[PDB]
């Protein structure tokens, strides 16, 4: 056994990505074991939809995907199927039907730092909900006065961005939690994704 | 449902110093709340968004601080135009709730009151009913007592006080008080009497009539 | 950016009334509503929440099954009807303004509006009566000598008094009305004058009343 799926690089990143930018990676023409997973032993929500939360080594998928963000520990409950929201309606959805995990860890001992860290955001209003696995970046202000904005936000002139307050002082909900989803495929082309013999 | 507690509900506030005024919450809300002023006939401000945060386009001696139950509003340097009706709001979780109350009046040294006698007129005599009213003028401290005195008999009864509200101009006040009666009692009766105690004055004041 | 409330009055108990919100120089319909009350002598109380498409409305546990909201994008309009009116429901009605647009989960005002005064009750309308206050030589003081009207007995309370058409608005003040055990209101109003003009200057009372177009006028009487 010598080629293998970097789940690494996902799961243990220097830092992850906002709510709202997130990340998606694709995974192929590996050999993947999933008992590295359990370095995070204390995984808080190991929810799993459509797939047997132990068995994934049984069988060979075409490709599997792996989106990370990272929320409040008050909104986890939100990524799941058919689920209305902050998060759900503007940041990041999920399709109605679902298949793989979702996995979750509090990291409030390397997110929230004295003096507030201010580098994760996430967007307050859009015009139309997101898609499922639909990414929106534009950040124009909102007029809604009479008088135009010219870039600068005002009165009647809302930025639609606004940046987590972390710090070490907070309770159980507003901190810093990590999320991945694991989406598992499989579609025509040959399956080269599966565990090691 | 939050039960959001203001203090102090009164206050008086020199020309100057620092006032401190607590919100308090039965429940852990964050940062979940907001602060406006109302000045009497006009519509609330927009004073304090989260907590913490300064409205843009309103003075700098404002600040608020506080997060989890206890929160505090701090006005430094105030002036005369600072006396209004201020209330904390928090929009966390159904129903939304506010504070109580809280008003600023501006303290000066205490005047003493003048004191007028007004007895009815036959208007009301050939109408069958009697009026009698006396008023305090231009004192500072609203702790003024009036007492109604008949044949030497005190009357807790049939009488009303008024008070008007503190002036924009040199921070004084005015009182009115009234006694109605029927004109055949009125009739009966010789000697009134209304008798203020106030404190800017040395002693009690008694006004009298008698017809 | 402005907010306007109107449709208030005087109701019988177990009847309803409907009250407007306009708004303007803002896109109304991106926009969330709050519905506020203040009782006289107590503090604010949230009453109802619609959102900027009207599917999410929202009551207060007291007004629920009674007041209907809705809204208007097209006229810039904002109703309130309320049915079977009882003895709690006399205060002040505010219209608010949520602080974002287009967004569902917020639930922050920040503009307010000047309000109107709903009153139940099963009164009947009267006019107000004046009674001159005769100055004596008991009301003079340091050159200077007070006199008035007294208002009375008037169930609709807002009632206007002006001295002289408005030309005298120095040393007037205007109490605020006090309910007596009849129920209908009552006011004075007294001005004080120096004590050489007494007899040589012309003061009556304009007392104008909305509700019953009143028209009565009292010149001060010395006696």
């Amino acid at each position: 056994i010598t080629n293998l799926c970097p789940f690494d690089e996902v799961f243990n990143a220097t830092r992850f990505a906002s709510v709202y930018a997130w990340n998606r990676k694709r995974i192929s023409n590996c050999v993947a074991d999933y008992s590295v997973l359990y370095n995070f032993a204390p995984f808080f929500a190991f929810k799993c939809y459509g797939v047997s939360p132990t068995k994934l080594n049984d069988l060979c998928f075409t490709n599997v995907y792996a989106d990370s963000f990272v929320i409040r520990g008050n909104e986890v409950s939100q990524i799941a199927p058919g689920q209305t929201g902050n998060i759900a309606d503007y940041n990041y959805k999920l399709p109605d039907d679902f298949t793989g995990c979702v996995i979750a860890w509090n990291s409030n001992k390397l997110d929230s730092k004295v003096g507030g860290n201010y580098n994760y955001l996430y967007r307050l209003f859009r015009k139309s909900n997101l898609k499922p696995f639909e990414r929106d970046i534009s950040t124009e202000i909102y007029q809604a006065g009479n008088k135009p904005c010219n870039g600068v936000a005002g009165f009647n002139c809302y930025f639609p961005l606004r940046s987590y307050g972390f710090r070490p002082t907070y309770g159980v909900g507003h901190q810093p939690y990590r999320v991945v989803v694991l989406s598992f495929e499989l579609l025509h082309a040959p399956a080269t994704v599966c565990g090691p013999k | 449902e939050i039960v959001m507690t203001q203090s102090p509900a009164f206050m008086s506030a020199t020309p100057g110093d620092k006032v401190n005024i607590s919100c308090k919450a039965s429940q852990d809300i964050a940062d979940d709340m907001n602060w406006y002023q109302q000045k009497p006939g006009e519509a609330a401000i927009f004073i304090i968004q989260e907590a913490t945060t300064l409205v843009p386009g309103i003075s700098p001696r404002f600040s608020g601080s506080g997060y989890g139950t206890d929160f505090t509003l701090t006005i430094n340097n105030i002036e005369s135009e600072d006396a209004a009706y201020y209330f904390c709001l928090q929009h966390d979780n159904f129903p939304l709730t506010f504070g109580g109350g809280t008003k600023v009046e501006i303290k000066r040294t205490v005047a003493a009151p003048s004191v007028f006698i007004f007895p009815p007129s036959d208007e009301q005599l050939k109408s069958g009913t009697a009026s009698v009213v006396c008023l305090l003028n231009n004192f500072y401290p609203r702790e003024a007592k009036v007492q109604w005195k008949v044949d030497n008999a005190l009357q807790s009864g049939n009488s009303q006080e008024s008070v008007t509200e503190q002036d924009s101009k040199d921070s004084t006040y005015s009182l009115s008080s009234t006694l109605t009666l029927s004109k055949a009692d009125y009739e009966k009766h010789k000697v009134y009497a209304c008798e203020v105690t106030h404190q800017g004055l040395s002693s009690p004041v008694t006004k009298s009539f008698n017809r | 950016v402005q907010l306007v409330e109107s449709g208030g009055g005087v109701v019988q108990p177990g009847r309803s009334l409907r009250l407007s919100c306009a708004a303007s120089e803002f896109t109304f319909s991106s926009f969330a509503m709050h519905w506020v009350r203040q009782a006289p002598g107590k503090g604010l109380e949230w009453v109802a929440l619609i959102s900027y498409d009207g599917s999410n409305k929202y009551y207060a546990d007291s007004v629920k099954g009674r007041f209907t909201i809705s809204r208007d994008n097209s006229k810039n309009t904002l109703y309130l009807q309320m049915n079977s009116l009882r003895a709690e429901d006399t205060a002040v009605y505010y219209c608010a303004r949520v602080s974002y647009p287009l967004t569902k989960y917020y639930y922050g005002m920040d503009v307010w509006g000047q309000g109107t005064t709903v009153t139940v009750s099963s009164a009947s309308t009267k006019g107000p009566s004046v009674f001159p206050l005769a100055p004596s030589s008991k009301s003079t003081s340091g050159g200077t000598a007070a006199l008035g009207c007294l208002v009375k007995d008037y169930f609709p309370e807002p009632v206007t008094v002006s001295w002289n058409s408005g030309a005298l608005t120095s040393g007037v003040h205007t109490f605020p009305a006090v309910l007596q055990s009849s129920g209908l209101y009552s006011l004075s109003s007294v001005v004080t004058v120096p004590s050489s003009s007494l007899g040589t200057q012309t003061y009556i009372c304009n007392v104008n009343h909305k509700p019953s177009n009143t028209k009565v006028d009292k010149k001060v009487e010395p006696k």
